[PDB]
């Protein structure tokens, strides 16, 4: 069955038959479950899928969604997927601009499937779902963490260390005003809650690895969230300019308070750890930033 | 008739009382004889008696004041029963906060206030806690904004909210002088409760009456902004100094203060005035200073 | 120090541990309970690489359950200790001896509902943990060990086939109660109850009639919800032992008397299961023919459909060759 898909992908734009490709991808997904994970055939199949996704470029949304879902379903059973998520985050960040508006970025196209047409809410929701699954995995593992302890902690810290880079890359993307922003904000609040839950264990039960993790979180993730919270104001204002308006505004602005609350909870427990261990962990994190508001009476008329 | 006669008989003893504790038990027994919810003239007499005891000065036979823990507990209960039964709670709170504290700080080097001799630098947190809690309870009692069912009732409701906001601003300004940790803890605990009460109750009123009245609403919000700014600065100070007792109240307070802004945006959007809204970053400032 | 030393100082075991049980009723029960449970755990582990050992185990658990019935205050501390062990370890401290002891105490209503609730929540947690672990290889690399509780709950069936009395009673009680608990991990629990009932029927030869009566009464209790899995269990239990149904007859007719009340296609399964009873006995055939005659002349369609559907099975069951 691989030959038909290879032939149809390489065909000219005049004749595509998107439904045929969709059915072929679904059949491949259904038949992939028979392979033994330890066999060499599984590795060959993974290599073929990665090669197909890297080389070819497609414009149909459903075909790209199916191919990426197939790739992740294979990749979870064989190894951790965070490296591919980092690569896709870098690719989508390169495809679209940046909120800074004074930075130039060029090329570095890891995957040809991701392009300006395909960087829509499709790939942004597809990536954030995988990130959510990884976070639920780490949440399960940390409750078990509460000679084996050192190995388990060394395993747990690497996942968050790699995931912070993915979120750092995605925070600096000028995304459209859709569900891709809401999912981003909710995942951000979730990961801050997970970091709080990690620190509470060390409260109950200092080492260099945790200090490095706290420094990375303070340097790379904390300052960028506030800049994103500033950018989304203008984004939502421009979106609402074109268009039950009160309900729409309330639904659009819902998750920001929860993000602020999560950040402050993490800060509070970090201070508790600092004063109960004689280490100045708060040196890494900068001061908070708060938003005021004003009314322009001149523009009311 | 029997209850009233006994009430008068016990109230006749108020002239000759040797110390604070006897008066405290006198108020307890007087309240015990009465009903659960007290009636008008008895309520007035109880308020008068409580104020009369509050305004007197108590000294031991060997001189010196009656500073102590039992004195603090008795003072707390007396303030509670006094404010529970006054005719107009906000008038009494405004009178105390605008008279007693300034005459303390301006003149009394080490003594007490002329109008309220019971008030002293040791007993100020008790007064602060009782006034703040009673203000929050009074604010929570106002009914919510009906869906544009009020003709001229909105004026009375706005007047009540304006008086409450002014009292809140006056009470917040006192924290600048007294920097004691209990004062900061009390204000951090109760500011969030006041703000969430304002969001739950007041905003439906401002939604349904922005068209008819405008200047009052903007003045009200502008007055509330000052107290919110000072709350942000206090939260920053508590986080910087790393006080475990104080940091426990920061997250919920910051969450509510962030909810306030977007609720105001929704209020503007309800009347198609969304173009006027604006958001910006507020410069950090330490207490009674800048930068 | 005394209990620690004598615990270190390990025929004469049942009287000795009875004396220690009395002393610990005077003293600390939790320490001696942990010591004896652990000691029997390494004994079983050594055996993993016996008849006298099983007899000793039965005798000592008999003394322990008798003492706990005499003094019920020890049970609360024992359950607290087991809860602490379950918190401290991922399903650890649940070995065949421990679960046998737990099942032995669940017959005299000494907080048996608490016992069943604890066992059910532990089983669901173990199954969910295994399900989560099977999904991802990243978890499997770090957390290789797994405490499957179904393995020990199946192993205690074989362990209890040497003549223990209270253990089998509690085991059957748990197996029955799991069916009502289940009402997806729930399907796993229902299959786990069916397997336990099948195994304990296959093992306990003297206890066939009690199981048959219990499942038959539960089958025809009330048609509140779908009970097709009970009918599957009925088929599985009756197909193994053909003559077992003949001994416990004359209750089948009572169930037949009200079969056409809530038929959800279970009547076909019930008839196919009890067909061996029908072919050998003529009285049951006459009673069933009477019920079918009552059904066919009924004036309502709902009973009529079940009547004719069972009638087809009756016609096809008996060969007409001669």
């Amino acid at each position: 069955f691989q030959r038909s898909l290879v032939n149809q992908l390489s065909s000219a734009e005049d004749d595509f038959n998107s439904k045929e490709t969709q059915l072929l991808i679904t059949i491949l997904s259904t038949l992939s479950k028979l392979l033994d994970p330890g066999s060499q055939q599984f590795l060959q199949f993974l290599t073929w899928t990665v090669k197909i996704c890297k080389e070819n470029a497609l414009e149909d949304l459903s075909c790209c969604k199916g191919l990426l879902t197939l790739l992740f379903s294979l990749h979870v059973l064989y190894k951790s997927p965070v490296s591919l998520l980092r690569e896709l985050a870098q690719d989508i960040h390169a495809c679209l601009g940046d909120i800074d508006q004074d930075v130039e970025i060029e090329s570095r196209s890891h995957f040809a499937i991701v392009n300006v047409k395909t960087a829509a809410p499709t790939v942004c929701l597809l990536v954030l779902g995988q990130a959510d699954k990884v976070l639920e995995e780490v949440d399960w593992l940390i409750k078990r963490l509460t000679n084996q302890t050192q190995a388990l902690e060394k395993g747990v810290i690497l996942q968050l260390g790699t995931l912070l880079t993915v979120f750092h890359e995605l925070v600096q993307t000028a995304l459209p005003a859709g569900s891709c922003v809401d999912s981003l904000l909710r995942s951000l609040s979730k990961t801050y809650a997970i970091l709080t839950s990690l620190i509470k264990h060390y409260i109950q039960a200092v080492p260099g690895r945790l200090e490095k993790l706290v420094k990375l979180s303070g340097s790379h993730l904390t300052p960028q969230c506030y800049s994103f919270i500033t950018y989304v104001q203008n984004i939502h204002s421009e979106s609402l300019s074109f268009a039950t308006v009160m309900a729409k505004v309330l639904r659009d602005t819902k998750p920001i308070p929860n993000l602020i609350f999560a950040i402050e909870q993490y800060e509070k427990f970090l201070i508790h750890l600092s004063k109960k261990s004689k280490v100045n962990l708060m040196q890494y994190m900068k001061l908070s930033t708060s938003r005021d508001f004003r009314i322009n009476a001149s523009m009311l008329d | 008739e029997l209850i009233s006669e006994s009430f008068q008989y016990l109230l006749n003893f108020q002239a000759s009382i040797p110390s604070f504790q006897c008066a405290f038990i006198l108020t307890q027994v007087l309240m015990a004889i009465s009903e659960k919810p007290m009636t008008g003239w008895k309520r007035e007499k109880m308020a008068s008696l409580a104020k009369q005891f509050l305004c007197q000065s108590w000294m031991k036979p060997g001189g010196d004041r009656e500073k102590g823990s039992h004195f603090n507990s008795a003072l707390h209960t007396l303030l509670c029963v006094y404010l529970e039964h006054t005719d107009n709670i906000l008038k009494a709170i405004e009178e105390i906060s605008s008279v007693g504290v300034p005459e303390l700080i301006n003149s009394a080097k080490d003594g007490c206030s002329s109008t309220y001799p019971t008030l002293s630098r040791q007993t100020f947190p008790v007064f602060f806690r009782v006034m703040m809690a009673q203000l929050e309870s009074s604010v929570k009692s106002i009914p919510a904004g009906k869906p544009s069912d009020s003709g001229e009732v909105q004026l009375e409701k706005l007047l009540k909210w304006n008086i409450a906001v002014r009292n809140f601003h006056i009470l917040i300004n006192l924290v600048k002088v007294f920097d004691s940790r209990p004062v900061l803890s009390i204000c951090l605990k109760y500011g969030r409760l006041f703000v969430e009460a304002f969001l739950k109750l007041a905003m439906p009123l401002l939604d349904h009456s922005f068209k008819k009245h405008r200047d009052d609403v903007q003045s009200l919000l502008k007055t509330l902004q000052l107290s919110t700014r000072q709350l942000h600065h206090m939260c920053g100070h508590s986080k910087i100094h790393q006080d475990l007792g104080l940091t426990n109240h920061v997250p919920l307070l910051k969450k509510s203060l962030e909810q306030f802004v977007y609720r105001v945006k929704a209020m503007l959007a309800f009347n198609h005035c969304q173009e006027a809204f604006w958001v910006g970053v507020l410069k950090n400032r330490d207490l009674q200073g800048e930068e | 120090f005394v209990v620690e030393k004598v615990l270190r100082m390990f025929q004469e075991i049942p009287p000795l541990v009875y004396q220690l049980l009395l002393l610990s009723a005077k003293g600390s029960k939790k320490t001696v309970l942990e010591g004896i449970i652990s000691f029997f755990n390494q004994l079983d582990k050594r055996q993993k690489e016996l008849d006298q050992l099983r007899h000793v185990e039965g005798t000592v658990i008999l003394h322990i359950v008798s003492a706990i019935n005499l003094d019920q205050d020890i049970g609360e501390e024992l359950i607290k200790h087991l809860k602490t062990e379950q918190q401290k370890d991922p399903g650890k401290a649940l070995c065949p001896f421990s679960v046998s002891l737990l099942l032995s105490t669940a017959v005299k209503h000494r907080l048996q509902e608490q016992i069943f609730d604890f066992l059910k929540t532990s089983i669901t947690r173990s199954c969910k943990d295994l399900q989560i672990l099977q999904a991802s290889k990243f978890l499997q690399d770090l957390c290789p060990q797994q405490y499957d509780v179904t393995a020990v709950i199946l192993e205690v069936v074989k362990n209890s086939a040497f003549g223990w009395d209270h253990v089998t009673q509690g085991l059957v009680d748990l197996g029955f109660s799991l069916m009502e608990s289940y009402e997806m991990p729930a399907q796993q629990a229902c299959k786990l109850g069916a397997s336990i009932l099948l195994e304990t029927f296959k093992v306990h030869e003297p206890i066939r009639s009690d199981i048959l009566e219990q499942v038959l009464n539960r089958v025809l209790t009330k048609a509140a919800s779908p009970v097709s899995h009970f009918i599957d269990l009925l088929s599985n239990i009756v197909v193994s032992a053909p003559l077992v149904l003949q001994n416990s007859s004359s209750r089948v007719t009572e169930t037949f008397d009200n079969l056409s009340f809530l038929p959800i296609d279970t009547v076909q399964g019930l008839l196919r299961a009890v067909q061996p009873l029908l072919k050998v006995s003529m009285s049951v055939r006459d009673s069933l023919i009477l019920v079918l005659q009552k059904a066919i002349f009924s004036r309502q369609l709902d009973a009529r459909k079940a009547a004719v559907a069972g009638f087809l099975l009756l016609l096809r069951n008996f060969k007409i060759l001669g």
